[PDB]
């Protein structure tokens, strides 16, 4: 845990944000758990150390993820989603995030393109490591289709309706191709 | 049949394993997976946990992707297991990883 | 292991439809219906890391005698351990498919006597709530200190729409385990 | 004083840890600690990872023990961590297992 | 009762090894011992490769001495073993030494 | 190791042609002439797993004395130890080539004492064995608590016919253990 | 241990078999010694647990387990044999043994051709193992050139008189071509 | 000459082998091989444990095969031995499993 | 910049390696070896005490060697090291030997 | 460490030997110091038991080694001696040294010609070793151009003077060329 | 490790131009102004195994303290030890660039007290000792039991010519000592 | 005498060791020793390699202490090998520490 680097992402600090997101999995599970993130790690989180959840500021940069999540497991979105895949609307109220939208705030943590795109997580995974450690409410991320929100450890961090669930409907391929769409 | 037999033999044929690919995970020869699995008596190398493990994927990977898809995954090379292949690493005893990776599918974990 | 001989007279056993108004409780920031610790830790009823597994009480009362147990794990008494923020569920469970431990010919049947259910090894117990999970059974009913446990596992992927419904979440502060542990 | 410091000394001040304890956790004299935790340079012996680790449980604490009870719990033999005290399994190295035992807590685990 | 344990059962009982002994040497309960000789389920733990290892040693044993002198050299520290007991030995998984020690014995090897 | 030093110096003593009626006591089961258990488990003048070796004694008085002194090792007493089923073989040895180590200059030659004959550490003896049996040597003769000991060396391999003879096997019960122990 | 295969080959059970037989050793060795078997293995016996000896029902077959080791030990019987060996004559009476001679039998402890004829012991061996256990005397087997007896523990298991030395000569090349005949 | 060296001498040379082979099983030149077993001084690499392990494996070779093809057998990949040579095995220390199977093969067990 | 990344630069600066070289001996992109000695924020895998360790060899060679001699020195097999490259050897953790050799060349040890 | 080669160096005893020798070290270095040689080993010394010093018969002998450590460096003489680097020329005095200088000599303790000119050092080394153990004060052996010495644990086992430092100057491609010279 | 900011802060202090006579005791076959036995165990004020180091007193007097120091820890007495054959150097030090920790606000910038000087615990000044050296600084000044230290790193490579020169060089006796430690 | 028995014994003598105490650091009985340093064959359990390091310590040792605190020497706690006796350091493999320590004794390192 470099002390350099959590000085650097202190000396940043938060803003509130707020939007409409969205996210997907699998119909079984629960909307708001980060769990699938802990056991396993993710591009902007660590395994084993804290919940997170990823989400997509726009249904069509959800449906992005939901094409990458389907060319990772050799596969289409179209067919993937012949399991039974959910999508969540959920509103996101003030969260104190690290905004890293830009290439500006990105290159202030050590971060360049080849962190966001690249097969090498170790960067990202550190920056959303110290974010959390400094007890932040996540992150503000490049999202392949838009703005990207990484939420750690919801259940401490957050506050009654910071994160709230308002509607979810079964992810069909039609509703993809519908919301894939430009 | 007994019914650990038959339950594990269920988890697999949801995922449509030949005995051979079931065989070259549990370190067995095709027709000691098919006697196992019927509940017959089988004298030689078997890796029981093994196939318990292997079951154990193939109920967990049957929430996030069709059977077709499903089997083809647990042969193909995968960039978020450094390129290796889910099959691979049950087939050495690292289901645990892949147990993980598939929650993370179930969870819409960016890639 | 997974013991075949443990597999087959579970499945003997079979299941029944369990239908009742339980209780859980849970830190305040946690959700009440997650069986994440479990699976993180291990339970006496489930080995850890294979799958999340839900603990219920069948009555308030019996729940607040978990929270004593638990408490006493932890070096403490139920009145200051719940000085920190936690709550009680009130968890409507219905026609869920248990392998029924709660008659004593049901638990010599797959070998565990009252030193599996309050002793400090879980191993017996939870070679059965594995068995039972393996076999596709939605979760154990238990005998417990204070009364019914049940032990709901895999939840998430197991129970059909409105199984489980949390009907209400309060405070649990000392002045209400006291309460509860009373009436 | 620098964040990460400081951010690692609120979390064992809220404990109420004596330096000499936490010394003994992350092999380091009580000054040495007293030191790191003010920001101050400590070219002495001080295992870093283990400090970190102190703080991680020392916070994951805090949701499910008042401060009083969860300083006497980090050094009470625990029958749940096989009559072991948490501090010396962060002390080496096992602090996964206790933020486990601390996650079972908070679930309401029956023990 | 299952032709393993009935088999297992007999080496131990012609031994006269109480299931307290035979727990320790196993690492089971003496219920657990009891239950699993009378074939019936036990849950808990048990070593059941240690529960052969040592009937493989009772009945080997019964070549060289009668019942009540092989039952107290299994707890006798041995100085061909290096002044260890053979049960503890059996416990530790070194049955093959106390084997090798019995057909010694049955030689007349000269010690 | 096998140590440069210690193979000339037993070379150098060479071998003498012994010949003698000698004793041997196994289980009832076992064959009069078989090696295989010192080379499983390694005996006081063999190493173990290289060959077979066979002890013998210069007289059934001295067997006796080896058959108290491994119920000794056993915890028990001869008596009580022969109530399993032993048998005692007469076996005729004749002109086997062996190292004479029945004098004390010989032992002192290859740098052993008494303390290696009869104390717990067998290293010294079982080196002068494995040398022994490397120089192609037909057996060690060796003292004995009883008498005098032969220990014979890869049997099948390295004697002519009828080297070893097996004249007589007996019942080997506590009642003769006794009269031949006197007599 | 399987206690499935236990039982199985318990339920099976012996018959009393008496045969002249026929084991070649070299010259030197003893013609009831199983040591070897249990130093190494053999197909119908793990190593390390107890003595077998393994023999055939005629000279013939006898040969051809000769030819068989000659050609694992990459040569021919006739130049094997320019070291000594014998052929030993042993009668067989009353063994009690597991008969393994028929494909039914073999079937229903789980083994088949693969088994009795592949490089994988590891199923044989299993039986071989647990009949051993059960205290039977021996496996009848099936033998390239007839029936093969394997006998596990002799010393321990059999009573008096149950395998008896007949006759022990010289296995020379000429001895094993005249034999090997059809 | 000494006798350890005229020993091992006299048991390689009823194989044939040459110091060559010698060399690659026991690691050190032909040249200090044949002056080893010469017995002259060699200051050179050679391990004198692998030196009388092939030694040991000769000896016993000659009891089930004449020179000729005992010669070609160590240099043979064995199906007994997994398809590995005998003169590998005892190059990398398991000497004792080629002179178990040498003990099989002089006692006739069906291959 | 802080001091110790300007001390390693000017270390290996010395020796002439491109970030790439510095990259595959450290196992750290080109851009964050960029970064690190140019005293900017690495969030990224970099291994500090290989970076630590190729500065001391840095250092070292020049008193044995031209620049362009001790540049091409750290990429050629070098019979001395069995063969292989001292970039490799410090790349694996055994700079010491590297060092070791250096001196020895330093003090003209007879090779 | 084998008793018949301590042995056999014993039987040859040493001789004494003078002769003005020739050392180069970098220009820092300290002329008689030879913890170089015990840090790395060298091929008459192992490592990490003694220091060993290295010196040649000739200035010209000397060059001969400077153009195999270029060599064995993967560069030239001229080059390598771009960095600072000094010639030594030590006076030797009655120095007890096991004379290896003949075929014959070489050949009584066991080594050849393969020991003294190819990679193993490992005979060599052994050499050295055993004549260090005995106390001998160093090894005279063959060098590429001449006579060389190893001379063991200097501080140690020398007397007043047996070693002194004569001269020591800059060896600059220069004095190389002209040094190497015939 | 090399710390970051332990390096930050040495560097922030800088060095001083140090000139004085000073005294260094070896054995008596050993030449006065080799560091190989420092890098080889390690020294108070230095990590063993990356540069050689000198350590020196600014006195006969301190050098005695030093060779008492040594003696103790020997288990016996400076009187004894120097029964063995050592002797006293005498070495000019010439503008010698060192990190001057003599004071108390300069040890304190370094985070150093007494106990990491004086006790049995050497990683903190070592630590210092080997950022100075990182640092290419010529060495360290520092407090000793009997006056002041100097410890010089990396002699050979990192000294002006004569900046270290030996002047003298005696038999250091009991009796030398003795006069020594008191005049 | 052999040279080699003759050079470590005059060693073991100058520092006036007992062959009691040379036995425990050496694994062999005190008769073995007086053997092995006589030129006398010894066909018991003696670890020649310690012996050999013994005869370095004792020889080095020589250099800084006289021949009465040399012996006290090797059986005292000594602070700077953090508590250990240099005599259980040669024992236990770790000649190679007392010889360093020698090595800073004879250059008057500061302790």
């Amino acid at each position: 845990l470099d002390e350099g680097l959590v000085q650097r992402i202190d000396a940043r600090g938060t803003i509130e944000w707020s939007e409409t997101c969205y996210r997907y999995t699998g119909a079984h599970r629960d909307a708001l758990s980060g769990e699938g993130a802990r056991r396993f790690g993710g591009r902007w989180n660590p395994p084993l150390l804290f919940p997170a959840i990823y989400l997509a500021d726009s249904a069509q940069a959800c449906m992005v993820e939901v094409e990458r999540a389907a060319q990772a497991a050799s596969t289409t979105a179209e067919k993937m989603l012949e399991a039974a895949y959910r999508l969540h609307t959920i509103d996101v109220t003030d969260l104190a995030v690290l905004d890293l939208t830009t290439p500006q705030a990105r290159e202030a943590v050590g971060l360049e393109n080849d962190d966001i795109y690249g097969d090498d997580w170790s960067g990202c995974q550190a920056v959303g490591h110290a974010a959390w450690f400094l007890h932040m409410q996540g992150v503000l991320v490049p999202a392949a289709g838009g703005v990207g929100l990484v939420v750690t450890a919801y259940e401490q961090r957050t506050r009654p309706g910071q994160l709230q669930l308002r509607q979810s409907v079964d992810l069909t391929p039609a509703l993809y191709q519908e919301l894939r769409a430009t | 049949v007994n019914v650990l037999a038959s339950t594990v033999s269920g988890a697999i044929e949801r995922l449509g394993l030949t005995y051979e690919e079931v065989g070259d995970i549990v370190d067995a020869s095709p027709r000691s997976v098919a006697r196992w699995t019927a509940g017959q008596v089988v004298p030689q190398r078997l890796n029981k946990q093994r196939l318990i493990e292997l079951a154990y994927v193939a109920d967990a990977l049957a929430e996030v992707l069709p059977r077709d898809q499903a089997n083809v995954w647990m042969f193909s090379p995968n960039r978020l297991l450094e390129h290796r292949k889910p099959a691979d690493l049950v087939r050495d005893g690292e289901y645990q990883r892949v147990l993980a990776l598939i929650d993370a599918m179930a969870e819409g974990v960016f890639v």
